[PDB]
């Protein structure tokens, strides 16, 4: 969850301090953005129980 | 300056902190954070290790940072914007040499009469003909190097349709939104759908042929 | 001269899409006599389908990237 | 069905008649050899080699032998199969005649004929097929030489 | 549907069983031979008879050889030569086989003595394959 | 064709050595019964 | 020259519906020679007949938008 | 440049049936080798070559109205 | 330009022809595979082969019209 | 203008060569992957190979008399 | 003339990468027509994919390099 | 005009060696496929292969005279 | 004139470089699907798509030579 915020923000960052694209395109940008977090945020917890159950059983 | 010069600097800071935080969870700690990021080059480890060694761990993670670093690099002309017309094509342009370089560390290097003989000896290029590996030098390196600065310029033009496209199709219906929100919505979507995967599908033609050259090398 | 030659010279770049659109029908088609000796559906042949039609529109949307930079 | 206006083999054990088992392709054998198939003849039993056994000693292709000592199984179908193939038949329309067991108390002596003539086995109606190539023809005519072989010798 | 007769000489699995498909890795290629074929004759490639029964289930077999003979009709009739679960088919023993099959083959001779090799080599890789 | 077909083989030939290779594997209890399946207790009597 | 070059434009971009017309022709032609080797007619193959002329008509609408885009 | 341009416009526009030929030559070729597989000739098959003929013909029609549109 | 464009015109309408001489081959080499496979070449497969070559020639006689137009 | 035109009218249909020469392709290679399945080599498959061939280079002569005059 | 002939110069050279957008298609389909006969999809097959579809986007890396000369 | 416009009919007429270059992929690509059947190597089908790629490239030909027409 | 119509001259040409691109896909891509039926994988098949891949870019050598004609 962190890491995800993190990521967010510097995009952000990016976004102001560079050059910028018209504000409908950046509105939507965001918008596209969030369609994936949905099913990411089920995702990233599917993601967690893999890979350190890998790791714990090796 | 400072735009151009921080844009370099901020593409590598995403890749560095990855490429830190993954040699980091290499005892500690993990709580949230550590297993959290881990997962970012266990994903590289998983995802990009399904495709590599195939041509050995030699060259794999050499050639696995130049893959990550152009999905990260385009990554990071994805969400930046302004960023992807300018400091993604200069980026592009700066992954043009790693690009061409790529075949040089090891290719031209070690043969720049034929490269081939480190990429492909027979197959494209006729082992028979040298006249044709010289050609096929192009069609696998100089013209696919030419294909790398191309190959994110087309990018760059998915990209930049879905922003002209988009900006042409709220500018065509100004009407707050609205009809042109539904399109304009998947506009934007397709930045995604178009750079977002092409660009990665760019450097993993880079990666394929940077492993077909170090796979037979 | 400047700007009639930009609006007759994009229409010649707009030919670039009958690869990418006649291509498209050959991506499909032959994932349709493809999965009709089956049986792997999901995943393998109709995932191929996605990274082949991906690298045939490739040629289309750089192609209308050559379109609207002489019109923009 | 693939059939043409134009081999025999006789199959058995190598023991006696305990039925009338050789005895009788003996006969519908020899009411054969006139007719014309190919006289090419097999005798599954050496107890066919007997019955007809003189110019069967001079019609006949291969005779086996050790039918039986453990019933037959497919590997032996195979094994006459195999050795069946390379043969100087000139794969006229075979037969295949032994005793197809029909109950305990009943058996009949049985003819079928081989489609040894791989292009009736070509031919016709076997057209719809598929797979078609006289290869996988062949390359079932074989595989089925030793299905049938080992079936009917197995009854 | 179609009879689907899956057989082997020692093993009946389906016996005219309406069975929506089995897969079928003919030599002539793999494919999903669905109730009630088209004439057609089929060698059997060794693979896995995959047999989808109108069941959801499909099965596995391996399969070494044999015709399945997807006919005029609706009959399937695999005649498996031998075709027979990985339940009783060692890996052990086939992957052990299998190196040692190229191995044995690289003091192979003609395209046949090769081939018992090769074709060793391929079944017993398709068996690998399998598992 | 192959490399069996060109070498004659047969599908008998072919098959078979599957069959075999088959028997060659299987898992050991099963290769006992191996033998009897499909083998070949005969004279091969050359006629 | 402005109503000229627009008039000779719009033409060069109707050459883009030649990749759509035979990419169509295609991807119902596999369908045919695919429901030939029968029989999931209705759903899967059928299905996917229309997931591959509007992937292919795709391109048609985009080159038909060029052609109007200088017509008027 | 009035007159003239609207003769190198429809000419140009014609050059999108280069694929409602070819791609009829496509569809109707798989009719041809897919009834060879047989049996329904009489019904199913060659009745999805009616839906394939005329979808290729659809980009047949919408481009010789853009040939008919520039000359009248 | 009234009596010029009107030979730079018929002359792109020509190119029209090239989804019927390439569909004429595809329509008869698909007979020519058809009828590889047998056996009904004599009707009901190459009787087809007409009633694709008619579908396909339609589209080239409908271009060769507009080039004659532009011509005389 | 008047001389110009018939230069640049030549050339373009000329272009329409570019589907007689892939007709052939198409024809002769459905002929190449159509006696592969044996065994009428001569007669039946190769002998209706030129009467494939003879209908698509029909489409390259008429073009071929389009180009010729406009040049003579 | 000069600066006008260089802006419907690499709009023609624009219209080469249709071959390069359906030999994408081409290639890439046959791979998905062939592992679905089986098995050989990791190497041997998807690894020769990488190999046709580089000597299709050659021709892709020559014809890009040509308009991007008439260019700047 | 007259020293210009044939220097742009003969890159129209070079656009005719688009037949002759897919005909060629057509043909060394079906003598490919069906030498995978085999065993027609020499003497049968790469002889007919021959003769597949002499009335490939004789449009081609045919087209590199008609651009060598309008230039000596 | 002589400098105008020589840069629209070579931009025509480049297009002729589209069927060795889409020829590239056709050889490459019947020989694989080649090595699907097996197993002559650097043996005949491979060996002969090099002179398959040589015969189509040479018509693409051909036509790059034209277009470097009206370059230089």
């Amino acid at each position: 969850p962190y890491v995800l915020g993190t990521g967010l923000i510097l995009y952000l960052l990016s976004k102001e301090i560079y050059v910028i694209t018209p504000e409908t395109f950046s509105a939507i940008s965001t918008i596209g953005f969030l369609v994936y977090i949905v099913k990411k945020y089920g995702a990233s917890v599917g993601e967690f129980a893999d890979k350190l159950n890998e790791q714990k059983i090796a | 300056i400072t735009p151009v010069i921080l844009g370099l600097p901020l593409v590598t800071l995403i890749v560095l902190f990855p490429s830190l935080l993954f040699p980091t969870s290499n005892r500690l700690v993990s709580n949230r954070f550590v297993t959290l990021q881990q997962w970012m080059l266990q994903l590289v480890s998983k995802q990009m290790m399904s495709i590599h060694n195939s041509k050995g761990q030699t060259w794999t993670l050499m050639l696995m940072s130049l893959i990550l670093f152009i999905g990260s690099t385009n990554l990071l002309g994805l969400l930046p914007h302004s960023f992807t017309p300018t400091t993604q094509l200069s980026m592009n342009l700066g992954m043009a040499i790693p690009l061409w370089a790529g075949a040089v560390i090891t290719g031209f290097r070690n043969k720049t009469k034929a490269s081939l003989a480190h990429f492909l000896p027979q197959g494209t290029p006729t082992p028979l003909i040298p006249m044709l590996v010289i050609i096929e030098t192009i069609s696998l390196f100089i013209q696919p190097m030419a294909l790398a600065v191309r190959l994110t310029a087309n990018i760059t033009a998915g990209h930049l349709l879905i922003h002209l496209i988009g900006g042409a199709t709220l500018a065509l219906m100004s009407i707050s939104t609205t009809t042109a929100l539904i399109t304009f919505t998947i506009l934007i979507l397709l930045t995604i759908l178009e750079f977002a995967v092409a660009m990665i599908q760019a450097y993993v033609f880079t990666l394929l042929v940077s492993l077909y050259l170090h796979d037979n090398t | 001269i400047d700007t009639a030659a930009k609006f007759i010279g994009a229409g010649a770049a707009t030919v670039g899409v009958a690869g990418s659109g006649a291509g498209i029908g050959t991506v499909f088609g032959s994932l349709i006599i493809g999965y009709a000796r089956n049986p792997s559906l999901k995943q393998q042949l109709f995932s191929y389908a996605i990274l082949g039609f991906a690298l045939s529109e490739a040629m289309g949307l750089f192609c209308l990237m050559v379109a609207f930079l002489i019109l923009f | 069905d693939i059939k043409t206006p134009e081999l025999i083999i006789g199959v058995s054990s190598d023991r006696g008649l305990c039925g009338a088992i050789h005895s009788s392709v003996a006969k519908q054998m020899k009411s054969e050899a006139a007719n014309l198939k190919e006289v090419k003849i097999i005798g599954v039993g050496d107890k066919i080699r007997s019955i007809l056994h003189r110019t069967h000693s001079d019609q006949f292709l291969v005779t086996f032998k050790e039918v039986g000592r453990r019933p037959p199984t497919f590997g032996d179908a195979s094994v006459i199969a195999l050795e069946l193939l390379n043969s100087g038949y000139e794969f006229d329309e075979g037969s295949i005649i032994f005793n197809r067991f029909r109950s305990v108390i009943s058996y009949k002596t049985e003819e079928k004929p081989i489609f040894s003539l791989d292009t009736i086995s070509s031919a016709e109606s076997m057209s719809i097929y598929d797979d078609i190539d006289a290869d996988v023809l062949r390359n079932y005519q074989e595989y089925s030489l030793a299905n049938i072989i080992y079936y009917s010798l197995k009854e | 549907q179609m009879s689907f007769t899956f057989a082997s000489p020692t093993q009946v699995f389906f016996n005219s069983a309406n069975v929506r498909q089995v897969d079928v890795p003919t030599q002539t290629g793999a494919f999903g031979i669905l109730a009630a074929h088209v004439p057609t004759l089929q060698v059997l490639r060794p693979g896995l008879v995959v047999v989808h029964a109108e069941d959801g289930t499909t099965s596995k077999y391996f399969v070494s050889s044999g015709s399945v003979t997807v006919n005029a009709d609706s009959s399937v009739q695999l005649l498996a030569e031998e075709a027979v679960t990985l339940d009783m088919l060692d890996l052990g023993a086939a992957k052990a086989n299998l190196e040692k099959a190229q191995s044995e083959l690289l003091g192979a001779a003609d395209e046949a003595t090769r081939a018992e090799i090769q074709i060793r080599i391929e079944a017993n890789e398709a068996l690998v394959k399998a598992l | 064709v192959a490399y069996w077909r060109q070498a004659g083989l047969s599908y008998i030939r072919y098959s078979q050595i599957c069959a075999k290779a088959v028997r060659d594997a299987l898992k050991t209890e099963f290769k006992a019964n191996a033998m009897k399946t499909s083998g070949s207790t005969i004279k091969i009597v050359k006629v």
